[PDB]
């Protein structure tokens, strides 16, 4: 519910993620004072994240896992400007994901065929109700195997298009919230090993 | 106090050993900061050129022991762009290859690069301890990996 | 002794093993309120494990090591059903 919330810019210094749970949640770990919980924030007007409260992160600092930092091109202890991001006001109507495409990547590799459905199920289960843009690196653990998941392309549609008429867009600009009905496609990883 | 006395050389030497002890004792960020101080104080002097050639590498190594790969990357880029001699120096190439190996998380490749660096320039205990710490960080990463 | 036991099914979460020593122990580490000590419990009617009391795991959750997950093809935080076991019958 974003009808009533502040959107002021706050200067937060990127830091190490506190533990693997927050990284596995695909959330920006922020102090309770910095931002409420489970709310969308955009940094640099480019990278959208969902806040999660963490008592180990003092006010004035933002916490990120490694993949998000590599995606953001941020160094440790570097300032970034973060504002509250409203997808509904931003995209207007292309606020849902019609089809989302992800690289799945693994020395511990496995050659067996991977059935996309379980990856889709567990991915959505872990990261439901989150704003997603293309080219996003993430870490996700499956059957004891750690994978890096790199969103290729996001197709953004409004809730109501029976036939998807929005082109599969690769730009960071397009954004949509993940839902069960999203057409999730997987292909070979950053590693190129996953079959 | 040597900086207060305007004695460049005494301060530079004391800073070298100070950063050495700080990096070997686990305190990478402050040691790299002192190496940045050494870089700035020694920049532009033809007598301390060789020292600089070493400094950039040492700073990158310390920042890489602190799991800040981007920090070693900017340290290397600063060394290449600011110091022409270090740009063509084997130290710069060793630092890029260390950065590349840790980017891939390929401990085998890292072990190899230590071997070639030893092959032409015998490595010192300071760098061995730091590089062992980087490898063991790949191994702690491996422990995380389950 | 396995003659008497609460055989009721419980929904338990998969988690990282509490430490390496427990992974070596090869015992399902459970809280005292969950189930007795030193007794065989089956999970999904297929995967058998030996309970051992463990105060670090709260009631209602089960700890596993990577080998057990990989045998079961399970991801972390996965919800599974656990019951008592008796091989002799």
């Amino acid at each position: 519910d974003m009808t009533n919330m502040d959107t002021r810019t706050r200067h937060l210094k990127v830091s190490n993620c506190p533990n693997n749970s927050y990284a596995l949640a695909n959330v920006a770990a922020v102090s309770p004072n910095d931002f409420p919980n489970n709310i969308y924030i955009i940094i640099d007007n480019l990278f959208v994240f969902t806040t999660r409260h963490s008592n180990d992160i003092p006010p004035g600092t933002i916490g990120f896992n490694g993949n998000q930092r590599t995606w953001g091109g941020w160094s440790l202890n570097q300032d970034v400007q973060a504002k509250a991001f409203d997808l509904f006001k931003y995209s207007g109507k292309q606020s849902y994901l019609g089809s989302i495409d992800i690289d799945i990547s693994f020395g511990k590799a496995v050659s067996t065929v991977f059935d996309q459905d379980e990856l889709a199920k567990q991915f959505v289960r872990c990261y439901e109700s989150q704003i997603f843009s293309p080219t996003q690196y993430l870490i996700m653990e499956f059957q004891g195997h750690f994978f890096d998941l790199k969103i290729r392309n996001v197709q953004a549609i409004d809730l109501g298009d029976i036939e998807p008429t929005s082109a599969v867009a690769t730009g960071i600009e397009t954004k949509g919230i993940l839902t069960k009905q999203t057409q999730i496609n997987f292909f070979k990883g950053r590693d190129g090993l996953v079959n | 106090w040597y900086a207060q006395d305007q004695s460049v050389a005494l301060s530079n030497k004391c800073f070298i050993k100070c950063a050495d002890l700080k990096a070997l004792d686990g305190q990478y960020i402050e040691a790299s900061d002192i190496y940045s101080k050494l870089i700035k104080s020694s920049m532009g002097n033809r007598l301390s050129q060789w020292s600089l050639k070493d400094y950039f590498l040492k700073k990158g190594l310390c920042q890489l022991a602190a799991t800040d790969a981007v920090a070693a990357a900017r340290t290397l880029q600063e060394g290449q762009s600011e110091d022409p001699n270090f740009a063509d120096s084997r130290e710069s190439n060793f630092l890029k290859s260390l950065i590349d190996a840790v980017n891939e998380g390929d401990s085998e490749q890292l072990s190899e690069h230590c071997k070639e660096f030893d092959n032409f320039m015998r490595l010192d205990k300071w760098k061995i301890t730091i590089l062992n710490k980087i490898k063991e960080s790949i191994q702690q990463q491996e422990d995380d990996l389950l």
